């Protein structure tokens, strides 16, 4: 995140972090106890699905508090629409192989509906995004979460102001290059706040460089895809650690 | 009536049913207030609610 301030601990308890190999891989955010979305980019080279694990109610990267939480992902599921390699579709629904215990500091983000996220969340001006990414561009990632407020474009309004963007994405953010989200940041979530109750909206996925002056950050339109998320929550198991569903 | 308008006056979700016939709805872990429009949480951590800001 470029420009925004730390979470306080505990105010941004449905944000997960994506490790690999207990490396930093990506963000994620917790939609119920056993269902983490992200972002499908982030697994474009995964190494060993074998060792994916989320982590929530984290907060420092350097200090444990007993607060943490670890689980391994037992499946990643990727729409079919989705290219590796390119952005559209950015978007992955993660199974815990067991359930995060909700907490004070381990809560979920509540996914809307179709239709009240597109008429009236989309229009809600200013919402969160969350990460450990970078501080700037080339720059270090955090050690303490990191939350910038952000205001969403039209699409017609976001194109216009740069002189790609299809409807399962759009733009949100700060054309003078001092407030984003990085690589690092990608798979965060994108919450916004209506009548007392945070909802996902939208997911942090590709943008030309971080914090690129004369450009926007693009994030996975969430709402194209409830319905999608929802057959698939409720539906059956099946093997495999990488599935691709059906797009629509 | 249709809640397409400032959502329908709902707190959540709500759906319009024939002509001037709405109603309102909530995510679950939430229930509906007999005011009809509000939901109130039914499990100790609903989604989307921040403990530490809740609790004040
Ligand atoms: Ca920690």
């Amino acid at each position: 995140i470029v420009g925004g301030k730390v979470c306080p601990k505990g105010e941004c308890p449905w944000q997960v972090l994506l490790l690999v190999n207990g490396a930093q891989l990506c963000g994620g955010t917790l939609i119920n106890t056993i269902w983490v979305v992200s972002a499908a980019h982030c697994f474009d080279k995964i190494k060993n699905w074998r060792n994916l694990i989320a982590v929530l109610g984290e907060h420092d990267l350097s200090e444990h508090d007993g607060d943490e939480q670890s689980r391994r992902v037992a499946q990643v599921i990727i729409p079919s629409t989705y290219v590796p390699g390119t952005t559209n579709h950015d978007i992955a629904l993660l199974r815990l192989h067991q359930p995060v215990v909700l907490t004070d500091h381990v809560v979920p983000l509540c996914l809307p509906e179709r239709t009240f996220s597109e008429r009236t969340l989309a229009f809600v001006r200013f919402s969160l995004v969350s990460g450990w990414g970078q501080l700037l561009d080339r720059g270090a990632t955090a050690l303490e979460l990191m939350v910038l407020n952000v205001p969403r474009l039209m699409t017609q309004d976001c194109l216009q102001q740069s002189r790609n963007i299809t409807e399962y994405m759009f733009c949100a953010g700060y054309s003078d290059g001092s407030k984003d989200s990085c690589k690092g940041d990608s798979g965060g979530p994108h919450a916004t706040h209506y009548r007392g109750t945070w909802y996902l909206t939208g997911i942090v996925s590709w943008g030309q460089g971080c914090a690129t002056v004369g450009h926007f950050g693009v994030y996975t339109r969430v709402s194209q895809y409830i319905e999608w998320l929802q057959k698939l929550m409720r539906s059956e198991p099946r093997p495999g650690v990488l599935l691709r569903a059906p797009f629509p | 009536l249709i809640c397409v308008n400032e959502n329908g006056g709902c707190e959540q979700y709500c759906s319009d049913h024939t002509g001037t016939k709405r109603s309102c709805r909530c995510h679950e872990g939430y229930s509906l207030l007999a005011d009809g429009v509000s939901c109130t949480p039914t499990v100790e951590y609903p989604c989307g609610k921040i403990p530490i800001l809740e609790k004040r």
